[PDB]
């Protein structure tokens, strides 16, 4: 028996030193160890054989011939095919698959989130915008209440000086006048407490922000990726993923197909390497759609700047093939079932993907040596300051010109 | 040219008796994922089917001594039923005696935890960094400082000053908030008092800011397990499993380190983390308030997550990979057609549509779907309420001051 | 009015003294679970001197507190020994009560010997010192209750002590103002 | 063949279900599995035979007779031993040991550090005492310099008011007077900057202290342990540890022996359980000297509040013994080395010490919900405040009396 | 009744040529741990010994094809030498052909890292939380704010105020330090300027405090590896090993997960973490500044840690357990006496004394021996220096003001 | 003296203008490694308009800076597009130089038309506005250099711009004081 295969890492890849003592060790991969295990279980000798035509088994409409590993099996060139061959209806009508040895589906690859460049007005981040607006409203209200109280029940505190007192209190600067009546003093004391709490909270939450980094993915599913339009989609220009979107009746994938067809420039790529590169380039504006196993493989390969997000959109399985009427299908099926029950396939999956992993674990590192704050972190407050200075100049000139008349 | 007997089991949502059971009879009395799947399979194969239920009410299994197959598997082997449209897991022993189809569902062992609820921070949570004892002792120390300042500033006849009791209270309050007032003590005694009060306020306010920072930083580094390894390493959370089932099989016969460790912790525990039934595990997770994690089939976890109450969540990926399939007896004529129909339905999206319908569309929760750590108005609401109340009290006191002075 | 001011001062002194004595001698300062009466323990209302559990067959049984359940250097171990000694003695609450009594005595004696006005000043000083002793006492009490999530609560003896502090400060203010009025009149 | 053995966890413990279906599995432990594994290589049948006495072999001076499992081997009652029996000269002169299957020595056991109750004046912790003294010196110096500058080169600022200004500046309270001259303003500016930096540093380091707890062991060796005397030294009343200290000529252990003989009351314990209990209740004031294996075992036992520190003060080995002349001696000697090279002994060590650890890893839980500050954390500043108030009262009365005359 | 030839190898401190090699000959030419150990062994056994060095300069090993033992083991097997007093590890293959004694030293694989030095915090490290760009832009914004305030407060003829340029500078400086001055603006323009400056200062100072807190908190949670597992999990630190030796044997033939992972990382690396010689590994550790961890015998690690330079530290416990022993030929008469002598010396403490002498007493570092995280005067020294300089400059300026006004 | 004050104002205006023009047109603002000239890159002294690398065969070769090495919404992408546009245009340094020139023109014209005193006020306003534009310019420059441990340093054009700011503020103060003296004299 000769086991047909195909070149697609990490399933089949040339050995580190294949020229020397090539034998059967010129090839290594997940499929190779799998073939070893199932030949041991089936009690047969196996000699590997790459397929002449790289294209995975398919059937031409006009010719009606099968080109690939399927062609090799159906036409007697090979007995068995141990490769990531997807189980499909048309492909089963001619050969007998086994029970899946790995289950997979369509999944989303995104650029790994990284510290984004701080934006002007990021100094407001520790507090929610609603707190800021309520702070402004409270400033107006406290100034107005103090003015009313001072005017109606005097023991100095006009609206202008009332606003000045409140602002100086909020900034921990003190004023040149303080209330002398019980009501004004109640107002002042309560405003003072408010300012103390609010400023302590701002400083504390800023310390929290600067101590621990916590990045959040823009998307976590296809639905989330479906509704928005900021990020762009992407599939191989010819494959099962594009067909699945093309033929789908589920609303989300119908919308996805609509966007992918309409969108210009074209989102489709010619090769998966092109897709991963485009993902790595767009700095988080590109999301590729591909098979889950490849996505995990890449995620565990350097430069380690991509991740899989969400659950698989579809369900599919990879199964060992065999031509109709053969004798190896029945034992290899029970073989794969036995391996799954024992834990062998899980062990190989962990050992080829996670172990042998150029990248690290999920928690590769933490508690990064914090960096000094940069001007870009506080540039907005500089801009605000300079604008206020210009506004003060303008106001003064306006007053001077008015008094000149 | 005959009706085929389709065995089945009662398990939500796969098959379950319809609400109007009395009105309907035959196949029409049942509803679920697998009745409609059987309908589609029959349509694709063009055979008339009579649906029935397994008497044993359980899935296939072999008695050790008797060597007799029970449940739906026994029905198929002994000729009682022709097809088995149900969540019958594909296993080595079963596949030997019956002909499975290709999977119509992929699943595995998965984790089930108490849902992280949207906690209400609490009005007056801005006092949390300091114990109420500190706050109240602060109030009483403020009173004492004011009184002592007034005394040491006004008792001496040679001065009779500006440091009356009211202005002493005002000075002390402004000192605490680090907002000076129009008056400062000029004597040595008043200045000693002011100095100690100033030191006190400095320490107290720095402590408040620092402990609030600690609170928020710690709340910002909390990470849920999100996986089995995270679950395994920690021991705070107790994670159970059904005493009898393929889950215990998987964990005992598991060569992988983390699953072996999980078994070691499960067997070595008191009270027994394990539960007799799945309803028991679900209620235990709900009651224990995050202290319990239940390991079970992914499909049931998803269904439960969609049932009312909505207080449970699935985390992580499936630990292992399995599959449900339609089974027929060895040598049957429906094996090939059934497998082709299953694949036809899978490609067409029929199975995904049925899954969505019976898991989500019928879902009581009915909700497939903002981490910022920025402080919200709920975190500082009490101080706003105090502000409003103080302004109201100030207007009221001004009104009183106006009514007074009527003469 | 001077007369009503003195009357309020004296009434407040006597009320504060009574409140403080009651607080010292009632045993309802703290509510908690102890395990000295039947894992978490049994509900019991502790106090300043004795602890009284109210669950089980030992209902209404009041057993003395010891204040020394461990081993430490009797001569001078650390600040904890001094803290436990002060907490056991309760010299600060007692001192506050004593000073309030003396202040009331001085206030009453001011009615006679009306020529002398420094008596009221001494009374105010005593009241203020009593308030300070009360504050130290409560700080010691609360600090010494710290073991190292058991729910606890405070009773009415605690709040009676607080009222005593407040009234002491009030009557100290009144006495100082009275002394000021007297001195100004003689001028 | 019959393997002699002793009852000592985790080497021998009664099986969980020995009452029913005892079979040969009534006894389980590290040494039982080891005996099984070695008899596998030796090719012999083994039946466990716990010597009736629980004593490890020893020889009586008057009788000149051997009692224990050593007595069993020497007198022919047994064919082999597997129990943990240290290799020593006297026992080797009568029986033949194997190469050690675990190496150990004397080690220290201390209660695991825990958060101690905060002390009064713990609010000074974030800053070193030298910073506080230099702060006081800087306050004096800046006040004096401002005073001199205001007197010599005036443009209000006496020494008293100079000190008041400096104190108000350090506490962020302002003042009723500010300098008008360039020199005084330079002094004020540098003082202001100093205060800003120092107070920010205090708050920041306090936040650091309160957000990550960091417990440090008082002792990390036997030298450091011997130098101090706050902690006491425990050795079983009769054992090899006590005799080792008695015979020792190394300086540190001579000091330790002197201490233990002189110290009152008895630091010795009559049993190991007593020593572990004394460690667990003495709130970190007891250190027990025992064997490293038992210490490591206990470190994974509930309530899990004790730990091993430092290294080992001696070198010893456990070796499976045989009666002199036996054919088993050489095969077992080769077997122990075989297992050591393969990793079986390490596997069993982890199995019976770390696995089945009632405790967890080095850190099962971290970053717990931080606790609100308690009065005991800030009680010293309350005491300082009240003392200052009393001092102010006293000073006022003193001035009143002096100005009366 | 004859002299026994004791083979040996040159390896510090076990055996090494004395400084005055020319003056001395024979046994007296050598010094070290093992020469004195052999002296003690001979005394306990009462035999006269002539010491010799192994010609091969290497420890025993068997050629695969030739099946010939090399080194000391070869000398013993072939009758060349009677005893081998040296750090000859006890192994299965050797023990078969020679008779080992009980170990005189216990050791194992251990971790060797760059020593954590006492870092100097740096004068003017109090500016680290903010970049120098922020500080300098603050200075220039201060100048600009002062000038604009002076302008908008004094240009109008109708006022000619108290806000001259000098007092504007003073007001702005006090605003930045959150210390008000005796004057506040009364006009709308001056108040706008003051408000924006106040906001700026608030944000900047809160940022300084917060980032300093972050710095110190992060410096307070840093944990060195202290173990192999900590070393394994992280990938920042590269950990090597000698290309040829029992260490590589141990890591390749290791069933344990962490050692297998260590081998996986070591083989899969570029540049090759491994080194040709141990001196290479030591120098690489010293140069790489914490990026390299060397795995080697514990004894050599300790000796190196005690040699000059003192910039290397051993961390963790020994990964595996081995032992050195005195070896003799099979059937020799010295096996029993030698084993008894070794045990005698171990019990008497002779071996521990020799270890301390030749590892520590002769140690260049000669130092067997306060984590607080509290800030030290070195952390805030620059601000003290600024204070002193400002006081001096103030004295000088007062002197100038005094010389001026001479008329 | 009024005359020397005006002379200093004019000299400072011209010096500030010259310093700012030189800073704009010298290309020695920043020293760093770029990789636009031959992994870490080659030493190069950048500027405000062009970057000139000084290592390798491309010695003395000054190539223009682009300010747009990525893809962004030309119409309105975000604040980064506006920042890069302002940095590329360098309208703020140029505006500061223009305003300094106009202020000097006004100061010189004040010598004639000596009756009018608002000319000096306009000159001071222009100087202060020039300083503010300089500050905005440097903030923009520094912010736009942030990539997202490469050592960098600043050259003498940078510090010339700083000197220009300082002198502009100084001469603005002098002009305002001159206007004040003139107005007071007419009173
Ligand atoms: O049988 C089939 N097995 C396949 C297996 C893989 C992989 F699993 F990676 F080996 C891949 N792609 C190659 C890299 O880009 C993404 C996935 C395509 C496969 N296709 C073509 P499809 O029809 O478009 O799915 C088949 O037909
Ligand atoms: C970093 C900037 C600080 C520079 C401080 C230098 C002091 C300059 C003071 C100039 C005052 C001269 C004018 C006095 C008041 C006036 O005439 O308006």
């Amino acid at each position: 028996v000769v086991v047909t295969t195909i070149l697609e890492s990490p399933y089949v890849m040339m050995k580190k030193n294949h020229e020397m003592l090539e034998g059967n060790e010129r090839y290594e991969g997940y499929c190779v160890d799998l073939a070893a295990e199932i030949a041991k279980h089936c009690g047969f000798k196996y000699k590997l054989t790459i397929v002449g035509d790289g294209k995975y088994g398919a059937r031409d409409a006009d010719t009606k011939i099968w080109n690939g590993m399927v062609g090799e099996l159906v036409y007697g060139k090979a007995d068995i095919a141990i490769a990531p061959l997807t189980i499909t209806l048309v492909r089963e009508e001619v050969i007998d698959f086994s029970k899946p040895f790995m289950s997979l589906g369509i999944s989303i690859m995104i650029k790994k989130p990284q510290k984004s460049k701080p934006g002007v007005f990021s100094f407001l981040d520790p507090l929610a915008y609603e707190i800021w607006m309520c702070i402004v409203f409270a400033y107006i209200g406290v100034s107005v209440v103090l003015f009313l109280v001072s005017r109606f029940s005097p023991y100095e505190f006009g609206i202008f000086n009332s606003l000045w007192f409140s602002l100086g209190a909020f900034m921990r600067q003190g004023c040149d006048i303080s209330p002398r009546s019980l009501s004004g003093r109640i107002v002042g004391g309560v405003w003072w407490f408010f300012t103390l709490i609010i400023i302590s909270s701002y400083t504390a939450n800023l310390a929290a922000f600067l101590t621990v980094e916590r990045m959040v993915s823009p998307i976590e599913s296809a639905e989330d990726l479906s509704k928005q339009t900021e990020i762009a989609y992407g599939t191989l220009d010819s494959g099962s993923t594009k067909e699945f979107f093309r033929r789908s009746k589920i609303a989300v994938f119908d919308k996805m197909w609509t966007y992918m067809r309409s969108a210009e420039p074209s989102v489709f790529v010619r090769t998966t390497a092109e897709g991963v590169a485009r993902v790595r380039k767009s700095k988080g504006k590109y999301a590729y759609l591909l098979e889950s196993t490849m996505n995990e493989y890449i995620e565990q390969r350097k430069p380690c700047d991509t991740m899989k997000v969400g659950g698989n959109l579809d369900s599919k399985g990879y199964g060992i093939a065999t031509p109709k009427g053969s004798s190896l299908g029945t034992p290899v099926n029970l073989a794969v079932l036995k391996l799954s029950e024992q834990g062998v396939l899980d062990k190989l999956k962990n050992k080829w993907w996670y172990d042998k992993g150029e990248c690290g674990a999920k928690d590769s590192g933490s508690k990064e040596k914090t960096s000094a704050l940069s001007l870009s972190n506080v540039a907005g407050v500089f801009y605000i300051l300079v604008g206020g200075l210009g506004l003060a100049m303008l106001v003064a000139l306006i007053e001077f010109c008015y008094k000149s008349r | 040219n005959r009706t085929y007997i389709v065995t089945t089991i009662l398990e939500d949502p796969y098959v379950m008796l319809k609400k109007n059971a009395n009105q309907f009879e035959g196949n029409d009395r049942y509803e679920g994922y697998c009745v409609e799947l059987a309908a589609e399979i029959a349509k694709h194969v063009g055979y008339s089917y009579r649906l029935e239920i397994v008497s044993d009410g359980k899935y296939g299994a072999r008695d050790p001594d008797t060597k007799a197959w029970n449940g739906m598997v026994g029905e198929l082997v002994y000729g009682r039923a022709d097809v088995a449209v149900a969540p019958l897991t594909i296993t080595l022993v079963r596949e030997e005696v019956i002909d499975f189809s290709k999977p119509f569902m992929s699943l595995g062992i998965s984790i089930m935890i108490k849902k992280p609820q949207k906690s209400k921070p609490g009005v007056f949570s801005f006092l949390d960094p300091l114990a109420y004892e500190i706050w109240m002792c602060i109030v009483f120390a403020y009173i004492g400082v004011s009184v002592v300042l007034f005394l040491v500033s006004r008792f001496s006849p040679y001065e009779w000053n500006e440091f009356g009791i009211f202005n002493s209270l005002w000075f002390s309050l402004g000192a605490f908030m680090q907002q000076g007032c129009d008056i400062s003590p000029r004597s040595l005694s008043g200045r000693i008092v002011g100095g100690v009060w100033w030191f006190f306020t400095l320490i107290i306010i720095s402590s408040y800011t620092a402990n609030l920072a600690a609170f928020l930083t710690v709340e910002r580094m909390v990470s849920p397990i999100e996986s089995a390894e995270d679950l395994a390493k920690q021991t705070e959370i107790a994670y159970g499993t059904l005493e009898a089932g393929s889950t215990k099989e998987f964990f005992r016969r598991s060569k992988i380190a983390v699953f072996e460790k999980m078994w070691t912790y499960m067997k070595s525990a008191e009270p027994s983390v394990f539960v007799r039934t799945t309803e028991e595990g679900m209620i235990r997770v709900r009651k224990s308030k995050g202290k319990y994690a239940y390991l079970l089939e992914s499909t049931m976890n998803e269904y439960i997550e969609q049932r009312k109450p909505c207080d449970t969540m699935k985390v992580g990926g499936n630990l292992d990979s399995k599959g449900y399939g339609i089974a027929t007896p060895k040598g049957s004529a429906l094996r090939g057609p059934v497998n082709l129909a299953v694949l036809k339905l899978s490609e067409q999206g029929v199975l995904d549509k049925l899954k969505s319908k019976w898991w989500y569309d019928k879902g009581e929760c009915g909700s497939k779907d903002d981490k910022t750590s920025a402080l919200s108005l709920s975190n500082v609401a009490g101080v706003f309420y105090i502000l409003i109340g103080g302004l109201g009290l100030a207007m009221l006191v001004a009104l009183i001051e106006f009514c007074y002075k009527s003469r | 009015e001077k007369g009503v001011q003195v009357l309020l001062t004296t009434i407040g002194a006597f009320a504060a003294f009574g409140l403080m004595t009651i607080a010292i001698s009632t045993d309802y300062w703290l509510y908690t679970r102890a395990l000295i009466c039947n894992d978490p323990g049994g509900l019991t209302h502790s106090g300043l001197w004795r602890i009284c559990c109210l669950e089980g067959l030992k209902r209404g049984v009041c057993v003395k507190i010891n204040h020394f359940p461990e081993d430490t250097d009797y001569d001078h171990d650390s600040a904890e020994y001094l803290l436990r000694v002060v907490r056991a003695s309760s010299i600060f609450p007692i001192l506050s009560a004593i000073l309030l009594l003396l202040g009331g005595v001085c206030v009453a004696a001011s009615r006679v010997y009306k020529s002398k006005r420094n008596i009221i000043l001494g009374a105010g000083i005593l009241f203020v010192a009593a308030g300070l002793s009360n504050i130290i006492g409560v700080i010691v009490y609360i600090s010494a209750n710290a073991g190292e999530k058991n729910h606890y609560s405070y009773g009415w003896s605690f709040y009676f002590g607080g009222l005593s502090f407040i009234l002491a400060e009030v009557i100290g203010v009144l006495a100082v103002n009275i002394y000021i009025e007297r001195s100004r009149e003689a001028h």
